[PDB]
């Protein structure tokens, strides 16, 4: 984007009892993932974990432990309330990085800034076999 | 509440005859790969996959359940016609006990003649197992001229039952509203359908089938019976029976029913004459069931202001610990059909497992007891008929999570949170079948053990460390004692498993007070393993149908889908529908238990030849010593009972020799569906589209392996009709021939 | 005779199983009444058994120790001890019949192919085009010849292969 | 014991030669080295001798469990 | 069951029995080294093939030398 | 830790982007299509297997190709 | 002992046509054109292109030890 | 009955009128001419 959005680890989170799908013994060990969002209005929406809940009207925030939950979560509201969700990932050492628009711009459209990476110049087979390659790692690269 | 229908929707021509796959925007197209085909077959009712409305998918559901009537009457009519022209049985009917029934005498052509035994009766032909003569017997016929009729009456209602899902379809369908009207369908379905309905076979039972059958038992010839009219219009010979007649409506309009105790009784127990229920009790049995559906049926609000409303009630049972509660639920019931299926299939197989044990202890239908094969396939077939119905609502109570789910209607209600804590059952319940398998079936390798070691002393037996089913031998002499002291007008008990004396019907024992010991407390725990088990692999499904932490969006990929990838380890078999093609083997091993220990206990304990001296047994009494091994269910059940299979060559039971052994065929072929994969088999056929290629003869319509859901499907298809299907041999051989 | 064989006219086990498999049927029919028609049922039985029994025997099929009678598949002692019809000829009545067939499908599957959609052809089958090429296989061994020594029988590498 | 130890290790030995024969041309097989010789004409050809071995299974296969079922019945 | 039933069946088990662990009030405390995880898809085949031989093998041992060695002849 | 490689042969439909619900496909500007566009995989790290991206591709053949390697905690889905 | 040695027949020439298939098509398949890049033993190529479960000669040997012991029994 | 006579033209309506005369062939072929092993 023109700039990375920092977290603000205090904005008010949806209206949900709970559940036994939410983070584990890993999240505070390892890493878990956040997700905000801004809605117009208050709705109901599913929850990849769990049941339904309520949403806010303002800023939403979530804590999660996989990014497909993240991302899972942000199929649903960009198409059925067409919103722009963004998503972090927390360590357990407090450092925090901004993932999923990392160019501001979602990744199924193009933009000018970005830079290929893994692209082979050759066509799918018309690769050399494994025995030129017997003794070290990798025919495809 | 009124009638809302609209006219002529849809014209009647065999144009979408022609054009299969109409019902599918993919299939219109046509097929390019042989998957079509298929799909096809597959997709064919499903009627909420073709359109979005639900007006549409009511039309066709309510049009297509009268076609199962109509199928269902022609293959009813069938049985009358075939016993019929076909059968004996006029001459079974004055020599019950010596002569065997028989409908199905084939023709002959290659072999296939000594398949028509010597039955008896100056008729052969093959011997029946489904108790069509104890029940045509059970009420009035005589003759085969009545069973003509019966069968003419089948196919005339047969087709307007079919004419009607034409008319109420094709030409004058219902509306949605029609439908919606719930609270008028179970006032009428109660009081009309099952109080009626009772009260008219009651008028059966009264007027017809008690006077026959009281003449019957007598010893009176059946052609020397008055025919069923004669006691309609003459009051005076069925007053000759029951005294009761002569008076004629006045004791019940007066309100003096004592009157009525010659053929209103509550005796209990059975007849000693045909081992059967007392005719007379199943007249006011029936006749009570029906005043007490017809006040059931004025129940709800239907227009005139009085009665309940489902809505209203369901909203206001509400609790604590619940929450919103029961709120919900009025709108999904009233909105997705494969909520109602789910319910009802579970109460309509659980009740045919009533049926199965509610028949064999309180044998309704005379001469049914003696006929141990009759009895034996009817607790056999209801209860398969019931794991299967069961295992239905498995499956389609997932289908609605996935596609009839809307979590709008429901926040905090019953149904988010079970989904709320649903970690909490699948582990609770994980832990118990744990417990169960260990101290269960790790019992009967403890006995196996100890035994094979030389340490019998040890074992868990009668002679042994005894574990005795307290509890149920509790309730046992409470429902004996009964008529003592909590049921004083009833003259006997309701049957002789609790406990009495045994009921001896032409040399044979028609029922006698069966006892629990080690072995029956060793059984009974078994099963319950088998259920708790079940119940988790279907459960699971549920569930987790919608979402997951492995899969947090499986409601996108849809009800049946083999496996989202490789990837984090593997997600193969985690859709809905694979947890129902599982559960499938799990009901089979367990009711396939359920059906030996009926089997071996009923010959053992219960069945055989009493003679002077006490009872002699089929199998002398060994499922006490015998069962509690492994072993000896292999060498007591199995390797002894299949005698009567394999020596069947050469004789009328040869059908089931050939049986037992393509049972087994088929059973193996399916290991190479669940086995294997799709991906093997469709390069194989890529070598053969080669030579089909070199000849120029080969398919426009490309030939494609099997999907993968397919293979899994085609699987325990040939799995289950395998294994059950050896059953069906080894029973009905080993049993008509009589031990 | 060949292979320590005997004909199953000279065998006795081959009599022994004859008079077994009608003595069933006899203790079978005391039971019935003569002009019943279970009676009828079984005398027919009875007059089939009889007439298995005897054709087997003139028809020179060879019977082994056991009794039942064995085939023989080499057409060179076929012909020199004359037992043709088991097997060697009943080869070539098989094959006509099998590549009558292949011959059929074969022309149905290249004919559709010349016009537009061929796919809905085969789900929907062109009854009297199926007819006609049905009654016109009799002589299909001619016309594989006549393909093969012609050349329009088999494609040339115009084939999908894989590597 | 001795006929049935060796036969069941004789299928278990002959099952890993192809088995390990597979491996061969994954891992081991140039084909520019071994250009017209005979391991690259039968690789070229495969779909003939996969497909002729279909028939003989498919031919025991039918024949032979056709017979066993004309005798049972 | 390995050959049958497949991965993804029991990793969503295995997912609940993890949750009983950590929220059980004791044996919390207690914490494995490596995660538990369902087997693999190839790991189970060989697992599956190796239960399926080696009942093909010790049932028919005993079924040989019992019936042979009992009657002596 | 899982290895994604896409050949000359995409065409920029973004079919494969849109189904990956990790994010670790994006799209990049290419002078070599009409569309003017091409695919990457920056992180791979995120990768877990699903093989969705290879469902989508319409070519011929695969322009996109998810060889399996080397697991990890992110690769397994492992929530815990 | 005809019917036999030809059932036998049947064993010899179809388990060699399961392991033969997974040697020669082990580079590649229409369905897999590169097996090679990928290994001996996978467990499959995703469920795309109708599904690929048991494509590796990993697996044609798997399906081929249950004609063995059948065929050896 | 143009439509009609295309979805008798159906793939498994053929199948069952041809299922009844390979059948029925065969069986009068053996309820006539019973038990055929040797041709002649
Ligand atoms: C001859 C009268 C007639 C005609 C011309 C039509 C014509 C039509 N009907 Mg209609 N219908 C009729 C009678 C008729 N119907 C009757 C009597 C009923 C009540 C059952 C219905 C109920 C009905 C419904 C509910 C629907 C139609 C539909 C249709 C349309 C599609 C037809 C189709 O797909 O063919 C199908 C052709 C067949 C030959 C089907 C045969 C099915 C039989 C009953 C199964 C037999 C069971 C078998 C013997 C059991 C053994 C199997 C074993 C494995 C167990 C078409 C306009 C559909 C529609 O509106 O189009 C979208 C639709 O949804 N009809
Ligand atoms: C008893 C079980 C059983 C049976 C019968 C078969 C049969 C077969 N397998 Mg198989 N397989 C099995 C178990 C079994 N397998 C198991 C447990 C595994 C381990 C996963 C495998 C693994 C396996 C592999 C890996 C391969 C086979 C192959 C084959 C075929 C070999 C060719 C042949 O002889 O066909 C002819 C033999 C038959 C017995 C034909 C069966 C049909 C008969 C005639 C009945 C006909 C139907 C009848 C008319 C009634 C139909 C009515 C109904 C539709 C209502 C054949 C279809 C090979 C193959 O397909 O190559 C060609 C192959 O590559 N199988
Ligand atoms: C007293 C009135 C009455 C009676 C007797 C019935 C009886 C029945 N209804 Mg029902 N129903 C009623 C009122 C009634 N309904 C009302 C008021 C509504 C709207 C609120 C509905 C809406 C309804 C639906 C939506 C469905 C049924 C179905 C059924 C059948 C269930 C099949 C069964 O269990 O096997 C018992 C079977 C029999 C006893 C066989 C008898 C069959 C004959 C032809 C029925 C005779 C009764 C008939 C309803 C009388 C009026 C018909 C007349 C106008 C021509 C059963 C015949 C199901 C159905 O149609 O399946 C085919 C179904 O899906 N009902
Ligand atoms: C009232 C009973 C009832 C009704 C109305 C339905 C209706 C439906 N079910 Mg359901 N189901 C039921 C009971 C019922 N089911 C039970 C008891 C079970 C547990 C076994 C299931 C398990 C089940 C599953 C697992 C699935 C369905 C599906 C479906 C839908 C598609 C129907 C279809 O594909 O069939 C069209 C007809 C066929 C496919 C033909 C069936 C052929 C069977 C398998 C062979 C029978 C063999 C025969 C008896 C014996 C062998 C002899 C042979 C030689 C002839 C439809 C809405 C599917 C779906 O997509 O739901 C949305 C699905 O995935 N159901
Ligand atoms: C005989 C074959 C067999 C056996 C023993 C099992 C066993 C089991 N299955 Mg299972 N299954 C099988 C075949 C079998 N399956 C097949 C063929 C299928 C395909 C349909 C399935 C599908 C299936 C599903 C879908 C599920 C199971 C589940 C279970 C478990 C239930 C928990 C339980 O009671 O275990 C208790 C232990 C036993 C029953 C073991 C009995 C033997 C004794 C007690 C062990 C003795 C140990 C000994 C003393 C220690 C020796 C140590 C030594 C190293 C020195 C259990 C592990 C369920 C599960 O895991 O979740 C709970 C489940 O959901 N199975
Ligand atoms: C693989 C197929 C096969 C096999 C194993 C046999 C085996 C046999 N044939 Mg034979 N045969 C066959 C096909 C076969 N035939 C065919 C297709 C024909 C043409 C119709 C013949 C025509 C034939 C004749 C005419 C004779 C035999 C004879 C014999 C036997 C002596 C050895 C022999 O052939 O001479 C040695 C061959 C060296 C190449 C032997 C049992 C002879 C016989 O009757 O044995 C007593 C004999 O006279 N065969
Ligand atoms: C009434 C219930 C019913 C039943 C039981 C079937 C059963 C079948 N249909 Mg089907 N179908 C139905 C209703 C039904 N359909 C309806 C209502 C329609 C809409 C009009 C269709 C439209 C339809 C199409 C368009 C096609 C089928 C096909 C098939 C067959 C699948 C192909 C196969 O496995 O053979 C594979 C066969 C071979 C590889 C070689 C040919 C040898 C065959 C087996 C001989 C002929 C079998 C014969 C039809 C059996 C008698 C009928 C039987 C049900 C009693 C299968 C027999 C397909 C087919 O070709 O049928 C034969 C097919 O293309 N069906
Ligand atoms: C490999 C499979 C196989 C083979 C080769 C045979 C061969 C034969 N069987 Mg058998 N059978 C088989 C499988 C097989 N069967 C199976 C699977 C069953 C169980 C379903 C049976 C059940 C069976 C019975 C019950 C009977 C036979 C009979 C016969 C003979 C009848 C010849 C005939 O139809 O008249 C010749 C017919 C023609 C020449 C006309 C066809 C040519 C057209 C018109 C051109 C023949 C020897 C009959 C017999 O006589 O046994 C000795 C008999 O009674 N079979
Ligand atoms: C068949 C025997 C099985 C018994 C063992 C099974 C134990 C497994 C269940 C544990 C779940 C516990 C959490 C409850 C869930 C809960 O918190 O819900 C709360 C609920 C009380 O609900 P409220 O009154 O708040 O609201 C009810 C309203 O919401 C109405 O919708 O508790 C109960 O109903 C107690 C149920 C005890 C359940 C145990 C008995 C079930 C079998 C019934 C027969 C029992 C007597 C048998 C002796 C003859
Ligand atoms: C065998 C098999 C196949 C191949 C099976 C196929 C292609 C089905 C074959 C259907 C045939 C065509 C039905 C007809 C069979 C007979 C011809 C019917 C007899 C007809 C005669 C009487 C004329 C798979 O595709 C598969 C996929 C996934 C898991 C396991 C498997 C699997 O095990
Ligand atoms: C039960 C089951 C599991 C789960 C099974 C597990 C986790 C059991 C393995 C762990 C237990 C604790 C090992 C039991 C000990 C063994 C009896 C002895 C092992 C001896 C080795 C050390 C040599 C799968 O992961 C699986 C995967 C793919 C297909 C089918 C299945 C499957 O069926």
């Amino acid at each position: 984007p023109w700039k990375q959005p920092e977290l603000d680890p205090d904005t008010p989170s949806p209206i949900f009892g709970g559940s036994t799908g939410g983070l584990l013994r890993k999240a505070q060990v390892e890493e878990f993932y956040v997700i905000t969002w801004e809605s117009p209005k208050e709705q109901i929406f599913e929850m990849p974990t769990g049941g339904a809940a309520i949403m806010r009207k303002g800023p939403n925030l979530l804590k999660f432990a996989r990014k497909e939950q993240c991302m899972a979560l942000t199929t649903q509201l960009r198409s059925k309330f067409r919103q722009t969700p963004c998503f972090y990932r927390v360590y357990a050492d407090g450092k925090v990085q901004y993932l999923h628009p990392k160019d501001g711009v979602y990744p199924e459209k193009v933009n000018a800034g970005r830079v290929g990476v893994n692209q082979n110049m050759r066509s799918i087979g018309k690769n050399v076999d494994p025995i030129k390659v017997v003794k070290f790692t990798g025919s495809e690269p | 509440v009124k009638i809302a229908v609209d006219r002529n929707p849809v014209e009647t021509n065999f144009e979408k005859w022609a054009k299969p796959g109409h019902f599918s925007r993919a299939l219109a197209k046509g097929p390019n790969t042989t998957t079509w085909i298929w799909n096809l077959h597959a997709d064919a009712h499903d009627f909420d996959n073709h359109t979005s409305d639900l007006e549409e998918i009511s039309r066709k559901v309510f049009s297509a359940h009268f076609g199962q009537l109509g199928i269902i009457l022609i293959w009813l009519s069938g049985m009358y016609f075939h016993g019929a022209r076909f059968s004996n049985y006029e001459g079974w009917l004055s020599d019950p006990t010596h002569i065997k029934p028989s409908a199905q005498v084939v023709w002959p052509i290659v072999g296939q003649e000594i398949l028509n035994g010597d039955v008896g009766g100056g008729f052969q032909g093959i011997q029946i197992t489904s108790g069509f003569f104890q029940l045509w017997r059970a009420s009035g016929i005589t003759s085969e001229l009545q069973l003509y009729s019966t069968a003419i009456g089948g196919l005339v209602l047969a087709a307007a039952c079919f004419f009607a899902g034409w008319f109420h379809y094709h030409k004058a369908a219902p509306k949605l509203e029609w439908f919606q009207n719930v609270e008028s369908m179970l006032n009428h379905h109660l009081a009309g359908l099952l109080g009626l309905g009772s009260l008219a076979w009651a008028g059966h039972q009264i007027h017809v089938s008690l006077p026959v059958n009281k003449l019957l038992d007598a010893g009176v010839d059946p052609k020397e019976i008055p025919l069923p009219h004669e006691f309609l219009l003459n009051q005076s010979i069925i007053a000759d029976l029951y005294p009761s007649f002569s008076k004629g409506l006045a004791p019940f309009f007066t309100l003096n029913w004592a009157e009525y105790s010659d053929f209103l009784t509550f005796k209990g127990g059975l007849n000693p004459v045909t081992g059967g229920l007392w005719l007379s009790d199943t007249a006011h049995h029936h006749l009570a069931i029906a005043v007490l559906f017809l006040v059931a049926g004025h129940q709800y609000r239907t227009n005139w202001g009085i009665g309940h409303s489902i809505k209203d009630i369901l909203e206001s049972h509400k609790g604590p610990f619940t929450g919103n509660g029961h709120a919900g639920l009025y709108e999904i019931l009233t909105t997705s059909w494969h909520a109602q299926l789910a319910i009802n299939l579970a109460l309509f197989g659980s009740l045919s497992i009533i049926v199965a044990h509610h028949m064999y202890a309180m044998p309704p239908y005379p001469y049914l007891a003696t006929d141990y094969g009759t009895q034996l396939s009817l607790f056999t077939h209801h209860m398969w008929i019931g794991g299967f119905c069961v295992v239905g609502a498995g499956a389609h109570a997932a289908i609605f999570m996935v596609r009839d789910y809307d979590p709008t209607n429901n926040y905090n209600n019953l149904l988010d949170r079970v989904i709320r804590h649903r970690d909490a059952i699948i582990s609770h319940l994980n832990w118990v079948s744990i417990f169960l398998g260990f101290h269960s079936f790790g019992l009967y390798i403890h006995n196996d053990t100890m035994s094979a070691l030389g340490r019998p002393q040890d074992m868990f037996s009668d002679t042994a460390i005894q574990l005795q089913p307290v509890f149920a031998q509790w309730i046992q002499n409470t429902h004996f004692t009964a008529p003592q002291l909590t049921a004083p007008n009833a003259l006997a008990a309701t049957s002789l498993t609790w406990g009495g004396d045994v009921v001896a019907v032409g040399g044979k024992v028609a029922m006698m007070p069966i006892a629990l010991g080690t072995s029956d407390f060793l059984v009974h725990h078994i099963h319950a393993f088998t259920i708790h088990v079940t119940v988790l692999i279907l459960l699971k499904g549920v569930l987790f149908a919608r979402s997951s932490r492995l899969i947090p969006d499986k409601a996108n990929l849809g009800f049946r889908f083999p496996c989202d990838g490789p990837g984090r380890g593997g997600t193969c078999q985690v859709s809905a529908w694979d947890h129902v093609f599982l559960g499938l083997f799990w009901m089979y091993n367990s009711l396939s238990i359920v059906i030996f220990h009926f089997s071996w206990k009923m010959q053992s304990d219960v069945w055989g030849t009493v003679t002077d001296s006490g009872v002699s047994h089929i199998t002398g009494g060994n499922f006490a010593q015998s069962a509690n091994t492994i072993n000896g269910w292999l060498r007591d059940f199995l390797w002894a009972q299949s005698s009567q299979v394999i020596q069947s060559y050469g004789s009328a039971l040869s059908a089931y020799g050939l049986m037992f052994l393509g049972a087994h065929f088929v059973w193996a072929f399916s290991l190479m569906f669940l086995f294997s994969g799709r991906g093997y088999w469709q390069e194989l056929i890529e070598s053969i589209v080669w030579a089909h290629n070199k000849l120029r003869v080969a398919p426009s319509i490309q030939p494609r392996a099997l999907s993968i859901t397919q293979g899994r499907a085609v699987g325990v298809a040939h799995y289950l009709l395998g294994g059950i299907a050896t059953t069906w041999s080894f029973f009905l051989a080993r049993i008509i021939a009589v031990g | 005779d060949i292979a320590g064989l005997t004909p199953c006219s000279e065998s006795k086990a081959y009599n022994k199983l004859e008079r077994k498999e009608l003595k069933v049927l006899d203790k079978r029919l005391k039971q019935y009444e003569p002009g019943s028609a279970p009676y009828l049922a079984l005398q027919a039985t009875k007059e089939r058994t009889e007439n298995r029994f005897k054709t087997y025997a003139k028809q020179g099929l060879l019977c082994g120790n056991d009794g039942l009678p064995h085939l023989i598949s080499d057409p060179g002692l076929a012909l020199r001890f004359n037992h043709a019809g088991e097997v060697f000829i009943p080869t070539f009545g098989f094959l006509y019949v099998a590549g009558y067939i292949g011959h059929v499908g074969r022309q149905y599957i290249i004919l559709s192919k010349e016009d537009a959609k061929p796919t809905d052809k085969e789900i929907i089958l062109d009854v009297p085009l199926a007819l006609k090429l049905a009654f016109q296989g009799w002589a299909w061994p001619l016309a594989s010849i006549q393909e093969l020594r012609n050349g329009s029988l088999l494609e040339k590498d115009e084939n999908i292969t894989v590597s | 014991s001795l006929y049935t130890h060796h036969q069941y290790i004789a299928g278990f030995i002959m099952c890993g030669a192809f088995a390990h024969g597979a491996i061969f041309f994954i891992r081991d097989y140039d084909p520019e080295q071994n250009k017209g010789n005979v391991l690259a004409r039968v690789l070229d050809h495969k779909e003939a001798i996969i497909s002729h071995l279909s028939w003989v299974s498919l031919f025991l296969g039918f024949h032979t469990l056709g017979l066993y079922v004309h005798n049972d019945v | 069951m390995f050959l049958i039933s497949w991965r993804g069946y029991w990793q969503e088990l295995i997912e609940t029995l993890v949750w009983a662990h950590e929220k059980t009030p004791l044996a919390n405390l207690v914490y494995w080294k490596d995660k538990p995880v369902a087997l693999s898809i190839v790991q189970a085949r060989l697992v599956g093939l190796a239960h399926f031989s080696v009942g093909y093998i010790f049932t028919y041992a005993a079924f040989l030398i019992a019936s042979t060695a009992g009657r002596f002849g | 830790a899982h290895v994604v490689k896409i050949y000359d042969t995409c065409i920029g439909c973004t079919q494969c982007v849109r189904a990956c619900p990790l994010d670790v496909l994006e799209m990049v500007p290419w002078d070599g299509c009409k569309a003017a566009q091409m695919a990457s995989s920056p992180r791979t790290e995120d990768c877990v297997g699903c093989k969705r991206c290879e469902t989508a591709c319409p070519t011929d053949f695969l322009s996109v190709r998810v060889y399996l390697g080397n697991e990890s905690t992110r690769s397994l889905g492992l929530a815990y | 002992d005809f019917l036999v040695h030809h059932a036998i027949a049947l064993g010899l020439h179809t388990t060699t046509l399961i392991l033969v298939k997974g040697a020669l098509d082990a580079r590649g398949s229409k369905l897999m054109p590169d097996k090679k890049d990928f290994g001996y033993s996978f467990p499959c190529d995703g469920p795309g292109r109708g599904g690929t479960c048991d494509i590796s000669a990993y697996d044609a040997f798997y399906l081929a030890v249950f004609w063995m012991l059948n065929t050896i029994g | 009955m143009k439509d009609f006579t295309t979805y008798l033209s159906t793939a498994p309506v053929v199948g069952l009128g041809w299922a009844i005369f390979t059948s029925g062939l065969l069986i009068e072929i053996n309820r006539f001419f019973p038990d055929p092993l040797v041709f002649s």
